[PDB]
RNA sequence: AACCCGAUGCAAACUGCGAAUACCGGAGAAUGUUAUCACGGGAGACACACGGCGGGUGCUAACGUCCGUC
RNA sequence: UCCUCCUAAAGAGUAACGGAGGAGCACGAAGGUUGGCUAAUCCUGGUCGGACAUCAGGAGGUUAGUGCAAUGGCAUAAGCCAGCUUGACUGCGAGCGUGACGGCGCGAGCAGGUGCGAAAGCAGGUCAUAGUGAUCCGGUGGUUCUGAAUGGAAGGGCCAUC
RNA sequence: UGCCUGGCGGCCGUAGCGCGGUGGUCCCACCUGACCCCAUGCCGAACUCAGAAGUGAAACGCCGUAGCGCCGAUGGUAGUGUGGGGUCUCCCCAUGCGAGAGUAGGGAACUGCCAGGCA
């Protein structure tokens, strides 16, 4: 009804994938809902943004009794 | 204390004799006894909840609890969290004293009292009924009555069946039906 | 359920201690006996374990579970930790309250020389 | 509109002050809060919020 | 006249399942005039049309109109 | 002017007078600590009470709620209750991404005063996207920073702010 | 060197849901009291403190029950990148890859460290 106004599509999703050598402060993935959670040596911001707390190689793995997917980082 | 001792003394023995249980703990026991006032008329005027709470506190050995509305429904003009009804839950010495007073004086003196309703079972073991003119309780002075109010009695029984509930109440003898 | 409530009230603490990878002391208090354990950084090995069930602590007490028994077991675990070099180990409440035998054991260990 | 801006000045002589948005229509009472003031190097009670 | 039952059809605002493409990072034999990136000067352009591939739009009526790629 | 879902072809982005829409708000508590609790709906029994005002048990196991229109997620509950609360801090922030650009989002940690919690630990706002608006000229407190010979004043710049 | 019980971990359904059996010597539930540590938006309901008289009501450890949920091949089937062809709003040829559900089959989980009791 009298439409014709489309909002800007904010870009979400994973932008840095597994097996990526990422330094501290990088953002592994930006998902609106918590599709991917944090694991060891990984931090989460207010806007569900996952970042690496130290340099290393990132990886994704299914974890948790509820069948959730976590993102972790290991020494490279 | 009196009712607790009475329950511990011979209720277990009679239940074993008339049912042939296995363990001494097979005897069902009532977890709690709750009185409820769902007046629902407090919406018209707010100076009824305080009177109901005072009456409940006087009747029982402790102050009551005001139960907020579960859901916001427009059919009764009640919003979410509305304190419409009140209750008093008793367990232990207070419950024993209240039940003793009830059975001793209140139940025999009920106007046009012939017997309770055995069919009033929730199908699990608890015993729930309702009584009008709570003034039947001797605590409330007749001349001090302000409005005619009801009461709902619910005794939670761990018994899994109505027959087990009746067997447990046999200690109270279930005066009449 | 009695155990389900404790599990759901202590899972947050377990997660918080595990994600940090810091050794923690976990205490489970029961009316009869109380158990204390120190978990390794990996989270799969226990370095020190103690409880009132042990005869060495049960032979000098009147009742199995009480404030005195909690203090005794706390002192024993603190002494063993000091002997083994297990200083600077965090603590987890395991969903209990810091107002009874749990806090008595915590204070006993703190006096014995453990920080947490 | 309904809201109006209110300044928040430290009770002390420090000139540094904060600003916020509030409406006095439902909250005529004044503001009682403490915040760190760089000039004094310590938390100071704020008043005269207007 | 709500919910519900016996069905009836559908899915762009459904996925307890789920590809084939395509994009991305680490190792590597082979090959391309470094075909890759950075800096400075100068441009042009900033009106496109058709076929294929999956479509919106109109009543496939069209050599109507707009989308992602060769 | 901005925000949500499909169109929009499984990185991201992606137009059309296409299909449905909403936002110009608000909380100094509706945010944080510690502790405790865990919905809609259905069946069973009952005094006003009936399809639902409240009470007790069972099934249900998050479809309830998560302020707004919409989105994914929230059980470790981000949902509800109780004590304190101002971290709705100060100056920094390597780095990461987005757009041609102004601009925009995240961010561990650094020195200080700190709130909560016995400690471990959280707190640089609201589970997150819309509630937005510059340039020029002028208002408020200081900054003797500058000051058309000097003392000054007048005038000009930083900050918080119309 | 074995069996049982309790605590902390690797995965969350071959790990589960329903029914029966089994167990109090080590440990746990309740069972005793709480004017006291602690607290109820009332209640020792929840939580906590002091005690141990009974017994597995209920919960819980383990085995059977294949009654329900799940996974699970082999291929078939729908499709798809490439070049070509056809009767082209849709299909076929050669090639790389490849569905879901269902089918044979499984299942009462497996496994690492510490404490106590019974041999």
């Amino acid at each position: 009804t009298r439409n014709g106004r489309d909002s800007e599509a904010k870009r979400l999703g994973v932008k840095r994938f597994g097996g990526e050598s990422v330094l501290a402060g990088s953002i592994i993935v930006r998902q609106r809902g918590t599709k991917f959670h944090a694991g060891a040596n990984v931090g989460c911001g207010r806007d569900h943004t996952l970042f690496a707390k130290a340099d290393g190689k990132v990886k994704f793995e299914v974890k948790g009794p509820k069948n959730r997917k976590f993102i972790s980082i290991e020494a490279e | 204390a009196k009712l607790h001792d009475y329950y511990k003394d011979e209720v277990v023995k009679k239940l074993m004799t008339e049912f042939n249980y296995n363990s001494v703990m097979q005897v069902p026991r009532v977890e709690k006894i709750t009185l409820n006032m769902g007046v629902g008329e407090a919406i018209a005027d707010k100076k009824l909840l305080d009177n109901a709470a005072a009456d409940l506190a006087a009747i029982s050995g402790q102050k009551p609890l005001i139960t907020k509305a579960r859901k916001s429904v427009a059919g009764f003009k009640i919003r979410q969290g509305y304190p419409i009804g009140c209750k008093v839950t008793l367990r232990g010495e207070r419950m024993w004293e209240f039940f003793e007073r009830l059975i001793t004086i209140a139940v025999p003196r009920i106007r046009d009292f012939r017997g309770l309703s055995a069919k009033s079972f929730d199908g699990r073991g608890n015993y729930s009924m309702g009584v009008r003119e709570q003034i039947i309780f001797p605590e409330i002075d007749y001349d001090k009555v302000d409005r005619v109010r009801g009461l709902d009695i619910t005794i939670t029984t761990t018994a899994k069946s109505d027959e087990e509930g009746r067997a447990l109440l046999a200690a109270f003898d279930f005066p009449f039906r | 359920d009695k155990k389900s409530a404790r599990i759901r009230r202590a899972t947050r603490a377990r997660r918080k201690l595990q994600e940090l990878g810091a050794t923690r002391l976990v205490v489970h208090r029961t009316p009869r006996h109380i158990y204390a354990q120190v978990i390794a950084p990996n989270g799969s090995e226990v370095l020190v374990a103690a409880s009132t069930v042990e005869k060495a602590i049960a032979e000098q007490l009147k009742y199995t579970g009480n404030k005195d028994a909690a203090a005794a077991v706390g002192k024993a675990v603190a002494e063993r930790a000091l002997e083994k070099g297990i200083k600077d180990v965090s603590f987890d409440r395991s969903g209990f309250q810091y107002h009874g035998r749990v806090q008595a054991l915590a204070d006993a260990a703190r006096e014995a020389g453990l920080q947490f | 509109g309904i809201r109006e801006k209110i300044k928040l000045v430290s009770s002390a002589g420090t000139g540094h002050f904060y600003t916020t948005t509030k409406n006095k229509r439902t909250k005529p009472e004044k503001l009682e809060l403490k915040k760190f003031d760089p000039v004094v190097r310590q938390h100071v009670i704020y008043k005269e919020a207007k």
